């Protein structure tokens, strides 16, 4: 029986998610992750709330009080979905399976190609999610005051005197470990089931142009089964889409807006720091930001792309010599293949890379609001 | 027929305000109609007095703003109001166009379930608006009794009044601020009640065609399974009467659609040109906001009106959209090999007819989507970003 | 042929010196030319005097805007009627694409019922935008009339005249000024004239089409009753003529909107443009009008053509795209199913085609619809808007 | 195959610079492998003195941003013919796509025509670039020698040199001007040859694409009357070897065009990016323009080459779409009715996969079309307008 941890693709993002037990397991590490995380978050949000004051320390805060909220909102969506998750990325194992075991050339170079793309971004999600962190942790000491990693205030308590504020530091840092690992997987899972998905097209595509080798052609009953069987395949691409679709469409429509927002608040920071370098810091993090956006869109653009080239590859068939019904069916392929297989941002705007360039449209836009407010 | 469905919000719009001189005894024909009359004249009346209130505060930009703000709120229901009767007809026509539908022995079940759960979703949204209605005027209520009457030139006392208005009468002694006070109550129900009666028929309609485009999906299925064997001459005349049924009552939902898009399709430009002139004034008077509890409160009330009227237009015209879609959808994903040859053309004949998506247009200027409450949410916050920039 | 049709239209922009020496006898042939080159040479000299006027004015920026609103104004039907000569060769294929038409015995009665249908919208257009150029004359007289026609450097009395114009007379006193104001007048009415004529035969060959594919899909409906039972072969010919028949009819309409589509789509490309400029300065001159008086009449007037013309293509250019759509859906909305397999087939294929709707481009460069009219008015508001603020 | 027909643009590709070391004799592939390099660095070598230049220019914000858009366009060249050499393998099998074409042998004449029809356009096309570029060089030639050397911070003499660049040489006196002068010329002639050879290339694909598309037309009219002519063997089978011919040609087209998107789609974005940079900037310097003088005619140049560049890869990406869909309309012009089920199926088939045209995207951010200049246009001519009023 074939296993989420058996499959290459998924087994990264399910280790780190059963790590913390969030998809896989249930245990006392998922509440340890997700309530002082979040208490973590509110209490940004008040400091955010209280520093109007001055425009720096509200900007730095606004920026990591939104990274950390929408880290616990994927967190809690995960959570809270899991069973719908569990049994995503179980289809992905069967599917995975299913194509390796085919036993043509090109499906097979195409499985290991996309395989080690995907664990290739996952490994790397990671290694770039633990760096960053540790820039987040290591944000405060060049500015040479009493800074705290993330802004956090708590009624009536005092931060920056006696020895608690070292007491916050430290736990900070522990609650960063969580944090980072909140946010990466989940992205990288997008962009690995995407992958997951484009491989599937293209499998079928191959088995689309190739349908009728090794097919006798004076027996109408072998190629109906298979072209029935292409049906059924294009179909299961559609399925597995779809729920991706709805999963990250509502994810993605957050994302959206938090990116924008998270964008926004980076542009400007580079902009106004003085620091030695703080904004070496401040670029690590433009840079993790687009990274994210562009996988992101990147990926749902090309299931787009990879579910019309299916529509193309309908057409260079051997349909010509093929009985009229063969051929209808096929025509039906096409007509519905030339549907590109959207995911949608919130079910309101297909996913591409139009909207990752009006994103950073959008953000520059802010970006500039706030330096004609700031000077 | 759809009368019938729609009969609570008929009545609602009858009884209030909203002439409809179509569904009822001929006895209440005539008081109806003097009934009409007077609602109309008592609102065009407080209209114009507003106007002329707003004709001596001209002087300043403020209070001619906030003026301007209140004049086109409360023309959206004059319009609507007169705009009703004048196409009477069309709306009628309308209603009673599915006084006659198709049949078939086979999809009656398919066909109950779903007029059942329109009737059900019909009523839902009608008490959902209409909560919506009483909470705006309960909260306009209490924020003008919260609110300081002072006008600052100076310090004045305005008259505690819930719509700024200029009245023959005393409007500060008990006798002309308690008319008055009453007459205001009664100007903001039955404004928004034309309104949001008026909407709701419209995305009432417009629910009832998507729950008949998800009953011929629903029988699409077996109705493929049916075609499937090799028939039979009996099997063969009743796979073609399950083609006509399905084709018939498919363009049965498209003289609908378009009826709906007819009768409500210029009053969808009217309304987007008020609220374009509406958000441009509330993005000025955000732009004035300093997080004062009653000024911020009226501004964000104002926006919320706004954006709420084109986001009803915008969620139901999105879901008439991808309700078609998911009808080419659900029309391929079936078991459409195996059936008969009439069976696969009804299909490929079908898929290329669901290509486009129904939808409603604002007479052929724009449609009614939720992209189209996306755009008009990044203009307002544009405009508002233009504003901020060029103090 | 499509040159009877539109005989009034064709002799009305002759009448004007709109050349096109190809519809009468040999004799009117030579006259027709002197009339034609002295018009163009009228026209010509009015505006070079006009020029001379800009640069005269050339040291203010309001009197700058004016004059260069005024030119571009005067500058689309000089662009007009330079542009017909030269492509005269494909104004006249087009005008003679529909002499050898379709024919079928049982869609002949359609045929020319829809066909007088054409006509009549035809005469209906030209009559309507006739009225249009005589109202924009009569009104631009009377704005002169009244106008208290006077410089503000000190005040200094301008001659009274429609276009403000640099004249070697007087151009105040009597001969002088009854002699511009004569010359004046007939400028106006030739260059509106010329202008709208060639919009309107625009519009009446997008009207043609609009007929002839209404006639398609009301034939559709009766062409599938026919292909129904299966069939003797006598039945299966005839269905195979009507068949021919739909087919060439629809290939015909796509010949015909093939060729309005090139010929006045560069047409449109550099009307567009111009009118881009003109409303951007139109837009600046809005910014500066205060209070009802003269000034804003005239600003008013003259986005008002503008809008008008751009309104005119963008309506009949609709009307194609629709009538295209309408054709598909017309192919769809008949019995397919109770007819034949080659029927359906045909159904299919012209699904298929109708899938894309016909439509006339800028020269690619956009489509002339009313999502174009949208387009330019918001540019034209929201650069008003944002002049407003500026200032 | 398509490199016979391609050999003048690859020769000059090969001479002036590119590293095309594939298609002549072993022996000069040493020199001009060598010879390629010396002209890298040289204009490596020349871009270093412009780079120093602009650290001194950043003293205020005009001569910073004239050399901000020299560098962009001397960019351009540098990362084209670095681009190449990266990508020279795809480039190899896109122009080795074309060699082994299908045969039909009635359709033998008309493959013939459109193949000598795309030869001449190829080679049109490659003289009026190579026009407009002598035009272009001598232009920047003149304007330089025509304008005074003079910078104001006071006024100091420059050297009188096409580019403000940084020479260790004095510069001014004879010897050094010279060199200057030699040296400028060849980085000008070398650079803009280098670039619109590439953009020649990939236009010279399209042209070749779509003469094909146009052939597939012109047979599948013919076709369609073969298959019209119910069938016996002989028949059926010369229908089925035409309707092969034909399907196997149109999949030979999609991957030539498959091929040439990959290659150039990379090439576009990079090349789209850097002149939307370059026309921001240009939209600066153009709201400084005052008068006629020489300062509005470098950047009018600047601009019209820009956009002159994008023109031509929107003309050709237009051209490669409007084909592919009058593919689609051809393939509905035949006589199907009279034909057969296997050629109506084929024409089914035809028509559905044509539903969707043949584009160029650059690396899926865009599609070049006359949509994208169209875009571009706009864009740089609002930013303009804003940033002149907000002046
Ligand atoms: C909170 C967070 C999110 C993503 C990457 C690092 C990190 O510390």
């Amino acid at each position: 029986m074939a296993s989420i941890l058996d499959c290459p693709i998924v087994s990264v993002n399910a280790r780190v998610w059963r790590f913390w037990s969030f998809v896989l397991k249930h245990d006392a590490m998922r509440y340890i992750s997700i309530i002082p995380v979040t208490v973590m978050t509110f209490f940004m949000f008040t400091d955010l709330c209280r520093s109007w004051g001055n425009i720096q320390e509200l900007i730095i805060k606004a920026y990591f009080a939104v990274l950390y909220f929408n880290a616990v909102l994927r967190t809690l969506i995960l959570v809270k979905d899991r069973k719908l998750y569990e049994n995503f990325m179980q289809g992905i194992s069967n599917v995975y399976f299913e194509i390796s075991h085919i036993d043509d050339h090109k499906i097979q170079s195409l499985l290991k190609s996309y395989t080690v793309r995907a664990r290739m971004l996952s490994i790397s999600n990671l290694a770039l999610g633990a760096i960053i962190s540790t820039c987040f942790v290591v944000y405060p000491i060049f500015t040479g005051e009493r800074g705290l990693p993330y802004g956090m205030f708590i009624p009536g308590l005092d931060s920056f005197r006696s020895p608690h504020y070292e007491i916050i530091y430290i736990v900070q840092v522990v609650l960063t470990f969580p944090g980072c690992c909140m946010y990466i997987p989940f992205t990288s899972f997008f962009a690995s089931t995407t992958l997951f998905g484009l491989v599937q097209i293209k499998t079928l595509q191959r088995q689309l142009q190739t349908f009728k080798d090794n097919i006798n052609s004076q027996d109408k009953e072998k190629v109906k089964a298979k072209v029935v069987k292409l049906i059924e395949d294009h179909k299961r691409i559609i399925t597995y889409v779809s729920e991706l679709n709805s999963l990250v469409t509502y994810i993605c429509f957050v994302e959206f807006l938090s990116f924008g927002m998270m964008l926004c608040a980076l542009l400007f920071l580079l902009n106004v720091i003085e620091n030695h370098a703080q904004i070496v810091i401040v670029a690590a993090y433009i840079f993790m930001i687009i990274s994210q956006i562009f996988a992101f869109y990147w990926h749902a653009n090309e299931v787009r792309e990879e579910s019309m080239n299916l529509a193309e590859a309908a057409y260079s068939g051997p349909w010509v010599e093929l009985d009229n019904s063969i051929k209808k069916k096929l025509l039906l392929i096409i007509l519905r293949a030339q549907q590109p297989l959207e995911i949608t941002v919130g079910n309101v705007y297909p996913m591409t890379l139009e909207m990752f360039q009006s994103l950073l449209n959008a953000s520059y836009s802010y970006f500039t609001l706030l330096r004609r407010v700031y000077n | 027929g759809l009368v019938a469905d729609l009969l609570p919000n008929i009545r609602v719009m009858q009884g209030v305000g909203h002439f409809m001189f179509n569904y009822y005894s001929e006895g209440k024909k005539f008081p109806h109609r003097i009934y009409c009359i007077v609602t109309l004249l008592l609102l065009l009346l407080q209209y114009g007095m507003m106007a002329v209130n707003l004709m001596m505060e001209s002087d300043d930009v403020d209070d001619l703003t906030a003026n301007t703000i209140t004049m086109l709120f409360f023309l959206h229901p004059i319009v609507k109001m007169i705009y009703f009767p004048v196409r009477s007809k069309i709306f009628y026509k309308t209603l009673a166009i599915w006084n006659n539908p198709n049949s078939h022995p086979l999809f009656a079940e398919s066909n109950a379930r779903f007029h059942a759960l329109a009737i059900t979703k019909m009523r839902r949204l009608l008490f959902c608006v209409a909560g919506a209605t009483i909470f705006s005027v309960i909260s306009w209520t209490g924020i003008t009794f919260i609110e300081d009457s002072v006008k600052r030139i100076t310090i004045i006392p305005i008259p505690r009044l819930m719509i700024r208005t200029f009245y023959p009468f005393n409007a500060m002694s008990g006798a002309g601020h308690v008319f008055a006070l009453i007459y205001q109550f009664y100007y903001l129900v039955i404004s928004m009640a034309v309104s949001n009666s008026l909407d709701v028929l419209f995305c009432s309609w417009l629910l009832f065609a998507c729950e008949q485009l998800q009953h011929l999906k629903a029988i699409m299925k077996p109705l493929m399974e049916l075609s499937a064997t090799g028939l039979t001459k009996k099997q063969e005349m009743l796979v073609r009467s399950a083609i006509k049924y399905w084709v018939e009552r498919h363009k049965h939902v498209v003289r609908l659609v378009t009826a709906v898009g007819d009768a409500y399709g210029v009053a969808l430009l009217l309304h987007m040109l008020t609220t374009t002139i509406t958000l441009t004034l509330l993005a000025y008077q955000a732009t004035k906001v300093n997080g004062v509890n009653v000024y911020a409160a009226t501004v964000i009330g104002y926006l919320l009106y706004t954006l709420g009227q084109v986001f009803l237009f915008c969620i139901f015209g999105n879901r008439l959209i991808e309700e078609s879609s998911s009808v080419m959808e659900a029309a391929y994903s079936c078991h459409w090999y195996d059936g008969s040859e009439e069976a696969k053309t009804f299909v490929q004949i079908v898929c290329q007819q669901c290509q486009k998506a129904m939808s409603i247009s604002g007479a052929k200027f724009f449609t009614v989507s939720l992209d189209l409450f996306a755009s008009v949410l990044g203009a307002v916050v544009t405009y508002f970003m233009v504003l901020v920039q060029l103090k």
